[PDB]
DNA sequence: CAACAACAACAACAACAACA
């Protein structure tokens, strides 16, 4: 699932 | 691997590397593109048949995934999203957080409310660290105004404590004189953003140039298609390498009729397009002095509420007391 | 390179001879 | 070559001599204006297909970069600009530096605020040298009132010790009794300056026609798209040339809110199409006997003061005590 | 050839005759008039089409200079206006020669200051030899008042030497019984004065049917816009035939607004339109028995002053002191 | 036929009956009333649209002339005014003939001045033949105070050798009781002038009513309004029959603003819509006993001076010495 | 049925009677004041709209005649006026019959003059019948100072003949606190008066509460506003009824604004307004021992002169010589 | 008709027979 | 056709009062 | 319950007690003071606003009654005024019984007059039954002289056999020093006037002050407004407790033109203000004259009275 | 309801010196 | 070929008014 | 299914005596 930046 | 696999991993994958430089010189830098591009767009390309690109298509939809999944992953990762601060308490609390990654953002309002204030403070807040609001990551400034000015980057970075030179290294700037130049711009955008790692972008204004480039009701179609397809370009880096849109938007007047009388009533440009394409919508209006007031106009996460802002020596910041 | 109007350092004939 | 290169140059890109010539009598005299110009104002250039615009552009596009840049280097490119004196120790200070090349700096007021006074000083001191704060090139008036007083730039020139013969000699003077003319005008100085070296542009006043051409509700929209392609035209000599244009407005009465202001709330005419054009702005009012203050209305990188200079016989100047 | 071009001119051009009737029968009886004339003007005519008022204009702007000029040529040009002596020694020179033709000059004052005194002087004073500080040309009087009364002509001709009956019959008189009526006769002064030579166009008052024909805030769009118009034909006059423009207006009472509650404050009626039209303004006051003053309130190139003339039995004088 | 002409001309001229009697109704009982009209005053009339109007504008423009004509002319006609004696010589003299024919006096002045006595004198010396110094017409009395003493109109008779019974015959009077029937009362004035001759119409006093009827600030502006339209039906009244208009004024005391501190300083109201509207205006003073002073305050054709008149059992005369 | 047409008259018009009730209350009890009042006064009225006040407005001026009337029966009806004979010989000489009805006769002078002692013989002559010199009619006194003695009235009364129960019981009276209830007074006099027949009303003293009430220079505005107001009311009663309004007045010492001095110069109070608003003015002296002396200061028609009275125990009556 | 003051011709009952 | 004041003096008026 | 009702039964017609304690402060006790004040009074007092003034104006109309009655019922209520008699019967023959309640009567004269005396005189004589002539009340003194001599009172006390004691207690004594002191005493005197029976007022004198401290040509309107003031708060206070008020003025030279050339000070104000004027004359050897001055019912006369070791009485042959 | 013009003496008092 | 600023005193007139 | 702001007016109000 790509849902934009992640912050792990 | 949580960014984008590069174009360059394809060819392992029994394609050959003359159609990965087409797909590289055609627009395409990465396999997100291609298994999320329609066959007809792959199609109209030249060079590339009905077999290559169904043999292609199948093979980039192996790789990237495409289909159903659980709520409750949804959630998880959506906990995940790193929102970018704006320089002011108030206005991080109505956001809840801030300018949320991979999302389109558009801020409309008479002039001399803050758009470019807000935008520059953004710029230079997304080189901050992730635990205190920014993103590790570089800014872009797509202009078609001329209103770009260093200084108060400069500013806003000794407000938080960073080196001038650093900061300003950072951002990369471009000014587009007409549509089709940003369009260009947003085609060497995707290059230049495959290789570094980017966390916002920002045009101000989107609208700008449409409003004199197309003029008229004979022309006001075409003008309306050309603006989507500039749109879903920017939808199409929100789901590439979830940066942050941010866009500044234009107002009229509501000469026709106003609605009950709304004391200069004012209404953003660009249509239905603009509306129904972005993700967030703020309202800017003036107040006393320099505080300005921001509310909500369109969420689907927010309810519609009203915040105070101001635009000091050192950028956006509370009202001042 | 850009240019962003007329650059203080272009050297050109004085207007005025004073 | 520091100046824009002449449209001459695409000759060496094997363009046929008809072409250039079209295109310098649709009113293109510089390789720069041709690369600025979208695709469909090429097509409407009679005698030129798709495949010829489509080259030109591609050779105006080779001949002058327009590509991303760093900050860095705008902020190095930004230090470097001329600042036109404004007579005023005070006004100066207040625009830190006075007037910049390359932008638009829109003045408004009621009657007798300075705006003619302050367009004449400019006018006789953009031909100052470098070091003492001028621009070193001629000036260009353009006239919609009738209100062009050569005495006053005598007197200005005998003030900073020029001969007021060359300095009359050095300033282009023109007078619109309509719009068509001052748009047909705008073409004329666009050709001359392509010749000469000029550094500021007057406009006085930019919109007194449009109250009188454009007449009712009716006619709205058309007074809008025609100040606005005034306006862009404006804007695309100013960043082809450099020079510093500088437009007056009127003002007219909010008799429908009565604001909070005063007694005499007043609001610039042009609506919100001179509002977005305009990159700095600046509102004129009178204080007491021969003074008049100065406020910065709107500006990217100016925050809100005052300043407070006089009129006296030799020009715009500070307040004597 | 100094004076105007007859459109007859046009004949010789490649003009349709009936076309150049239609034009005269529309008001346009000079080839000024219509080279000054946008093209909406044009199309609004009945019975001509775009392309016989592209034509028009186009081989309308061959016989007039309508491109840019140096400075130091309309210095020149300027130096040699004519002046018309207001008869007071003192007026003279707060004016700096007189009332200056080619432009519009207005006065305004309570009643009884002397605005009508002075109408009927320069009536009388511009039939003057140049020599003398006239123009050797007729006068015209627009009365929309009643009150011209033409037994001060005789006594002012009677102090200048001249012949009483000559004078009486070398001036047109009109009275304007509504707006309509009184912009209506501009057409006919038009039409009158390409044939013969006059100097002085005098309006007394502009702004007096203004105020009973459109009462209350709701027609106060319609009477400015009827406003800005009759001023613009006064304008159009000015520049066609080169005649000297003077308006007489009216003054209402402060109640609130600034002025900082002086003895009785005093403003001119009609709005920023007169206030931006008009090229120089003077405000009257009464003084002691005979004696008023005048100042100058507003003047592109005349300095902030006061004058003290007289109204004697043979009409605007010096005080005896 | 040097009278006015009867609307059912305009039946003659192509034009149905219906709106004939419309325009009667509406208060148009004469070609020359049309004729002043506005397009937009005829247009507000109910079943009359803008076509009718045109044609109705068009029609009666052709039976009177409008237009420009020579000063020679207007001194002919302007030589054969008649003037009505006011009973004293000394006025007589100060006044050039007495009060004028189709023009405004306004008479004002302290309590028990003489105003109301000088009006009860003119409705009688009206009624003299043209070689005695009157008018050869009635009289009407539009009293606002109830001070209408028809005794003074028989001294006056008997002083002058005229029967009693036929000078109270052609005297008309009505009491205004509130300014809305005050302007009520001009529309039958004006449908009663047609049918006979009438050479004076008197009000007394104009501004009594509006001092009590409109109290305070926020009802200014409405009074000035309804004042000036009043003053403009007078003067439309004046203009279209040629009778001779006296409106009597009164005083307010000047406490703020010292004049000139001489003994009591004294300002008529009314304000400057009175002050402009009026063609001559005398000033009344109270002497040593009987004997008053009448002083020319404003008048476009008569110098400033003084004369002394008394009120004696017969009237206003000479001074008894 | 010569009195005034009660209000229930238009009842039977086309107005509901919830309308005529809402006037009730607004102190309108009579036709008469109806139509005497004007829109806007009927506007105020809560309830009433536009249409509404249209059609009583029109119903009222339907029943009561308000148009032009020759002066003939103007005289008719002033022969047949009735006039209240004073007590004494000389002043009815001097009056030319006594008191006018109709109108506003007030009596000003130093303290102990006697305007109380008139006040009270007139209350007692007014119930006289009209061969007598009476008005046969009740009377009425408002009283400001406390002075009503009804001994004066039955001294007169045994004076004159009648009883002292009759004369008492048709006389009302009523004490003023302040200005408010001076004015709400009116209202209940005219309700009450619409009842019954009362010949004469009387004030004493009109202007005793202002000098109080309203002190200092920031509020006479407001004191003469409202003086004017009450004194409008009266006239509207007067008008209304036809009954006789005596009101008396002080005086103030005269310190500059004379410069001529006797031994002792004084001048009334109250101002412009109650010197316009009286219609006859009587000034009262002391002569020697019990005489006084009554002098014309201001009628229309009465020629100043002077009479001698005197003060007895029987009330005002002729001197013993 | 016209309405000034009290008319002296006007019937009234008397206030004061006596 | 000649414009108008007011009442001219030289109008043929018919007597008002015949004494 | 014939006298004026206090502001407490503003409480019981729906007024909450803050505003009653703001009226109270600002010097109003009864319901007849707010009734008979207009609404800009009622509007200056710091936390009432326009509707509230309005509801207290339209409570306070209805308990007293403020309309028309006819002759006949003023004179019924007139033939029952209480007059208190001045110590000698030509004098109260002139005067017709006596100084009556709820007017405004004032003496002058040159000094050695005997205002003082009489002042002291009706001061005892206020508090002796009706029959004898009385009001049954005390009495109020304020002083602006010095001239205060209780000696006087206690040999008038025992002319008429009453305790000398109760006398003086029964006398308020207060004196005023400046202008603003003296309607600082009336406003403390309403005070005093609600909760107690008060027959008689006296102002000795009430122009004293005003003449050393108002001088001068450009003082003049200051002093005669605020002279106007203070007696109309006189007026007040007599027409709200129905009081005998009387106030003592001083005498002034005619230098002016021509002519007794002796006139009362204080110009018009004190002249329109006076409901009873007397004017009091030195005479022969020790008996002094008085005369009406000015007076609605009575005519002008002279009477002869004398002041001897027991106040003021008739003159001995 | 009446009208009061100052002290009445029908109005009972107390008697203020027994 | 030149703009024109109202009347000019350079222009020949003929004379409006006899010999003065 | 989009785009486009413009326009100021109106003056009123007198009060206060004193000093041989
Ligand atoms: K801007
Ligand atoms: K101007
Ligand atoms: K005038
Ligand atoms: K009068
Ligand atoms: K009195």
């Amino acid at each position: 699932l790509r849902l934009g930046l992640s912050r792990l | 691997s949580f960014g984008p696999q590069p174009i360059s991993r394809l060819e392992q994958c029994g394609i050959n590397a003359n159609d990965v430089k087409k797909l590289e010189e055609a627009g395409f830098h990465t396999v997100e593109a291609v298994a999320y591009a329609p066959k007809k767009e792959l199609i109209n390309i030249k060079g590339i048949s009905e077999a290559k690109a169904d043999k292609i298509l199948a093979e980039a939809a192996k790789l990237v995934p495409m289909g159903f999944t659980t709520a409750t992953e949804f959630h998880q990762r959506r906990s995940e999203i790193i929102q970018i601060t704006t320089g002011s308490k108030e206005l991080d609390k109505l956001l809840q957080g801030g300018i949320e990654t991979g999302s389109i953002t558009e801020m409309f309002g008479e002039f001399r409310t803050g758009k470019t204030q807000i935008c520059h403070t953004l710029a230079v807040t997304c080189q901050l660290p992730i635990d205190r609001g920014g993103g590790e990551g570089k800014a872009m400034y797509i202009d078609t105004e001329g209103t770009f000015r260093p200084e108060r980057l400069l500013a806003v970075a000794e407000r938080y404590g960073l080196s001038g030179s650093d900061v300003l290294d950072n951002v990369a700037y471009a000014r587009a004189f007409n549509t089709d130049h940003q369009t260009q711009l947003l085609y060497q955008a995707s290059a230049m953003m495959v290789e570094s790692r980017y966390a916002l972008l920002i045009v101000d204004s989107a609208t700008a140039l449409y409003r004199t480039d197309y003029s008229g009701r004979g022309e006001l179609s075409a003008r309306q298609m050309h603006l989507a397809r500039f749109l879903r370009m920017l939808l199409r880096l929100a789901d590439e390498f979830g940066v942050a849109v941010v866009i500044t938007n234009q107002v009229v007047a509501q000469v026709d009729g106003a609605a009950m009388f709304a004391a200069d009533p004012k209404k953003p440009i660009g249509g239905n397009i603009i509306a129904h394409a972005s993700t967030t919508r703020l309202y800017l209006r003036k107040g006393r002095g320099e505080t300005r007031i921001c509310k909500i106009y369109d969420s689907p996460c927010l309810p519609e509420a009203e915040a105070m802002f101001a635009i000091n020596a050192d950028g956006v910041g509370d009202a001042k007391d | 390179s850009l240019r962003l109007g007329l650059s203080r350092l272009a050297r050109v004939k004085p207007l005025h001879p004073n």
